[PDB]
DNA sequence: ACTATTGCGAAAAAAACATTTATTTATAGTAGCCGAAAATAGT
DNA sequence: ACTATTTTCGGCTACTATAAATAAATGTTTTTTTCGCAATAGT
């Protein structure tokens, strides 16, 4: 019963964006309206580390387990996003689709 | 415009709702005549027939409410014996061992003075129960105290034949 | 803010996180992000 | 993880020139070059069958598989905790489903299980009670009936304006949440009346059987809710009219103490009656009992000539007193 | 309001040094109830002191149906006075008590889902199968059911004394939720 | 194969209804549809051809 | 497609919507059965057994004979010929096979 | 078809093990079935 | 405007939910082992 979170923009020296994080948006979903260059994570994603552990029927230690698996823009040329959507599948599972 | 049954527009496909609700009142009606008689096929499914609620597939029913004619078969037997549910069960032929117990608890809260009168009654009552004594004894007239002995004597004799063989 | 808008209902929804995926005023289940306020620099060639 | 010159703990994989080397930012010595890419059985058998049974009704009740996968571990721990032995196999796994149904906070009820199982709600619910308390399930979501308003409308097949029947019903449910009707009542019961009233003002879908075929609760208890909600406060204003923009609280009246009025420094240490003084009332003679004597329990005794009369009909009803002689001679 | 919770029913079992025979205790009694396929023992029903007598085939006995504690004690040896009719031992040693139940009324409505969210880490319930909440207690090791009209019935009290301080202890958590 | 497994019971032969057991077996069609269209390979049985 | 009680056309997800959720663009099959329940035999209608996919611009799909306004409401290009499945996202097509 | 050769095949069984067997304490809740009454419409 | 009856309304009657005992069965339950059949297959 552990989901995945889109927390983003870790801050440093009075400013949110890292050189990777100028185009990552307030929600963690990369902000529509601006370009991307190489590097420059545009979709942050964090996954629980107990991905195969058995569910313990209690509440003891689940507060910090999210290791990151971010999505990084490759390519030798700077591009833009076109637009981004989010939806759900046929089963209740979240869908994310961005197109450059 | 009260909220209890207004008719107020198109209301499509209500006839299947109308045909079933009129038909499920007929379910209990044929069950009523079976109860009073005991006192003495191709079918097409419509989806709204089989619908279930929480009152479904569960033990319990509606006991036939008691009559004044049964009261004199109840209070006098409660005057003769203390409280004996075993023989009053067959006295009320299709009534069961359990709701006659529930009736005893019902009469405790309903009439608390009649049951104490039956408790205080420890004596032969007004001598009208002797016909009711033999009304119980006219069914299958046979000795239960003397003739219903030999059957175990016959059956223990059968064991000795098996031990012989 | 100018938060999330529907596809055809086109309704600005600042829907709080990990709560729902649908829209108001419609049963539609595909969501559109609205464009930022921040300026972007371009050339003219 | 540790450099050989600066002993740094931060390593950064450079993909700028497609070499994918590993290097720290402190001194710049590479860490690694030429990356090497990755181009009981009886206990097993009794879960292999139980895997089939979890998959069965999930296909029937349209359960998405991240519950059925999640529910297997709930079955897995109670398999170890000796919860399975003695109880019926079909009964225990359906209780195990509703745990994950509650934790996932779905629209799925509990009688949808038992109707396919063709048992009572109290049969399948009994082992549900012993599951949660024995296996130490403390946190639990509440059965929020607001989910049922959203889910009932689709199989009801109402008009294409199915948003306004729900947006008004959920604002009715928020108004209903403030009202003191459902406090110990049925979650599907009180949620089966707001839809009846929301579609009332727009359509005539209310036939008192179509909603019973959806909500699976009897017709007389929802009409009771129609009379209960009308006569609490300010409902007479919106019986006939008054568009749904009321913002009030009204009086707080759950119907349980309404019946109770129709019927009509801390506490000290030794202020309540004790129990040892009651033990000291009657002498505790272990063999003797002639200190509580009376005259009617002394007369509580047989009618001496009527023991023939008693045993006559006592053995006139014989079936089980007769076969015990038959069985014992067959035991020899 | 310093009300007292009234205690309605006891159960209490006693051993007997004699094995009980079913034949000579039912065929010459008054409140004769013995159907062996229904139940493997005999029950007496007397309305003074409105208790009931449950015996066992092995010899043991349990009394149930008294209002007070000493009310059970005079009942428990009038029951053996009929056992003094038959040539049996009726050797009772220990008057152990293991359930004394009580019902109460505080008579003001309260919220109970607010405490099922607040004190949900230890006590919980199900709304559809039982209309009240089933509450539990660590300190006296007791269970109890609460309602919405203010009535609380106490069950499972092995000791009579234990619920008196327990009912006082559970009073502030109910007045905590004044349904603001 | 599901039916007779119920019908090999004395008690479960009078009140038993078979329309309940439909939906478990109904999944084999649709998953067999979409997999055979996504993966363009067809496992035939009466002709035994791939 | 449709039932026999409602006898409406259908209510169906749009395929341009269905391709944006990686879903199958399919249509349900309804069967009508009779059997021996018990004491009496019983006939039941409109039994769901599955959802078969339908290719677009068929007479069973909602894109049958539009007027560039319903299809404009369904944001679909009228110059698309159609004739292919939208199973679980991707759009594929049966190729016309042959033998001797 | 008689017999031979064999794996299945149901059925015993065994131990465990929770499950009914009846008691009574209430409280509110449905839930079904029933008149009891009372509106209420045909005539 | 009488005759008839269908709402209209409780009334009844029930009945799991409570521990806390007995307690003779009383369900099964998986695990296991057996013992029989017919099945295959040649004689
Ligand atoms: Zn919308
Ligand atoms: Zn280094």
């Amino acid at each position: 019963h552990t989901q995945d979170i889109i927390g983003g923009m870790r801050v440093d020296e009075n400013g949110d964006p890292i050189w990777q994080h100028q185009s990552l948006g307030p929600d963690g979903l990369g902000e529509v309206g601006m370009k991307v260059q190489s590097g420059q994570i545009y979709i942050n994603k964090s996954v629980p580390t107990n991905s195969a552990d058995a569910p313990n029927p209690n509440n003891v230690n689940v507060q910090t387990q999210y290791r990151e698996a971010p999505v990084i823009y490759r390519g030798p040329e700077p591009s833009h996003i076109d637009q981004v959507m989010m939806s759900v599948s046929d089963n209740d599972q979240a869908l994310i689709k961005v197109l450059l | 415009c009260k909220p209890n049954f207004p008719i107020g527009q198109i209301s499509e496909n209500f006839e299947k709702s109308k045909m079933a609700k009129k038909a499920k009142l007929e379910k209990r009606r044929h069950l009523r005549e079976l109860r009073m008689r005991a006192r003495q096929e191709k079918v097409d499914e419509n989806p709204f027939a089989n619908l279930y609620n929480y009152g479904s597939y569960g033990r319990g029913s509606y006991t036939d409410p008691w009559t004044v004619e049964e009261m004199i078969k109840f209070y006098k037997a409660l005057s003769m014996w203390g409280t004996d549910f075993n023989l009053i069960s067959q006295l009320y032929p299709y009534r069961s061992r359990k709701q006659v117990k529930a009736k005893f608890v019902n009469e405790e809260k309903k009439r608390p003075i009649l049951i104490e009168l039956a408790l205080r009654s420890k004596l032969p009552p007004n001598f009208d129960e002797y016909c009711c004594e033999i009304k119980k004894n006219i069914g299958t007239v046979a000795d239960f105290n003397e003739k219903l002995i030999e059957l175990q004597n016959e059956h223990k004799h059968h064991m000795k034949e098996i031990e012989e063989a | 803010t100018l938060k999330y808008i529907c596809a055809e209902c086109s309704s600005k929804l600042s829907l709080s996180r990990t709560d729902a995926v649908r829209c108001k005023d419609c049963g539609h289940r595909i969501l559109l992000k609205a464009r930022t306020k921040r300026l972007v620099q371009f050339e003219a060639r | 993880p540790v450099c050989k010159n600066c002993h740094g703990t931060e390593f950064e994989r450079d993909l700028s020139n497609a070499n994918n080397d590993l290097v720290c930012k402190a001194c710049g010595v590479v860490s690694e070059d030429n990356p090497i890419v990755s181009e009981l059985e009886s206990r097993e058998a009794t879960l292999n069958n139980a895997r089939r049974k979890l998959r069965a009704v999930s296909y029937a009740l349209h359960i998405p598989e991240y519950i059925t996968d999640a529910a297997f571990q709930w079955y897995k721990l109670a398999l170890a905790n000796n919860f399975v032995q003695g109880r019926r196999s079909q009964n225990v796994i359906a209780s195990c489903l509703y745990v994950a149904c509650r934790k996932e906070k779905t629209h799925h009820m509990l009688i949808d299980f038992s109707s396919r199982l063709q048992v009572s709600v109290y049969s399948i619910g009994a082992t549900f009670l012993k599951m949660v308390k024995k296996l130490h399930i403390t946190e639990l979501p509440l059965a929020d009936p607001s989910l049922f308003i959203q889910h009932f409308a689709e199989k009801l097949d109402l008009a294409d304006k199915k948003i306004k029947v729900v947006k008004d019903a959920v604002k009715l449910a928020q108004r209903m949440s403030k009202d003191w009707m459902f406090e110990g009542r049925r979650p599907a019961g009180i949620a089966g009346a707001c839809i009846l009233l929301a579609c009332r003002m727009n359509n005539l879908r209310r036939t008192h059987t179509e909603i019973v075929a959806v909500s699976h609760v009897a017709e007389e208890t929802l009409q009771q809710r129609l009379n209960e909600f009308k006569n609490t406060k300010a409902a007479k204003l919106s019986v006939q009219k008054f568009r749904e923009n009321d913002v009030e609280d009204g009086e707080a009246r759950p119907p349980s103490f309404v019946k109770n009025r129709k019927k009509e420094c801390p506490r000290n240490l030794h202020l309540l009656p004790t129990t040892d003084t009651y033990l000291s009332k009657v002498s505790d003679d272990p063999d003797n009992l002639e200190d509580v004597d009376d005259e009617e329990l002394n007369a509580h005794l047989l009618n001496e000539e009527a023991s023939k009369l008693k045993e006559r009909i006592w053995i006139g009803l014989n079936a089980d007193f007769l076969l015990e002689q038959e069985s014992k001679r067959l035991k020899q | 309001s310093g009300i007292v919770p009234t205690l309605q029913n006891i159960v209490a079992t006693v051993t007997l040094g004699c094995r009980l025979d079913l034949k000579t205790v039912a065929l010459h009694a008054r409140n004769a109830e013995y159907n062996p396929k229904r139940f493997a023992a005999v029950i007496m029903r007397i309305r003074e002191p409105k208790t009931t007598a449950l015996i066992f085939a092995s010899g043991k006995m349990v009394v149930t149906g008294a209002k007070s504690e000493d009310d059970s004690k005079l009942a428990s040896r009038k029951y053996a006075r009929i056992i003094q009719k038959i040539g049996f031992a009726a050797k009772f040693t220990d008057f152990k008590i293991q359930n004394i139940v009580g019902s109460c009324d505080v008579k003001f409505p309260i919220r109970l889902e607010g405490l099922a969210f607040s004190h949900g880490t230890f006590s919980s319930y199900e709304p559809e199968l039982f209309p009240g909440l089933i509450y539990r207690m660590v300190k006296p090791k007791i269970v109890l059911l609460i309602f919405v009209s203010g009535k609380i019935v106490l069950t499972g009290a092995k000791q009579r004394e234990e619920i008196y301080q327990a009912f006082e202890a559970i009073y502030p958590v109910l007045s905590e939720f004044r349904k603001m | 194969l599901s039916i007779d497994k119920v019908l090999k019971k004395p008690n479960r032969a009078m009140e038993y209804d078979a329309l309940l057991s439909i939906n478990v077996h109904s999944n084999n069609i649709t998953s067999g549809l979409n997999r055979a269209i996504s993966t363009g390979n067809w496992s035939l049985k009466r002709f035994k051809m791939e | 497609g449709k039932k026999s009680s409602s006898s409406t056309k259908d209510y169906l997800t749009p395929p341009h919507e269905c391709r944006l959720r990686d879903m199958t663009y399919s249509a349900p099959i309804y069967v009508d059965i009779e059997y021996t329940r018990g004491r009496n035999i019983i006939m039941h209608k409109d039994v769901e057994i599955g959802r078969m996919p339908i290719m677009l611009r068929s007479n069973k799909c909602i894109l049958y004979d539009a007027d560039e306004s319903k299809m404009a409401k369904l944001n679909e290009c009228p110059l698309d010929p159609g004739g292919y499945f939208i199973v679980n996202g991707t759009e594929k097509v049966i190729l016309v096979q042959e033998q001797l």
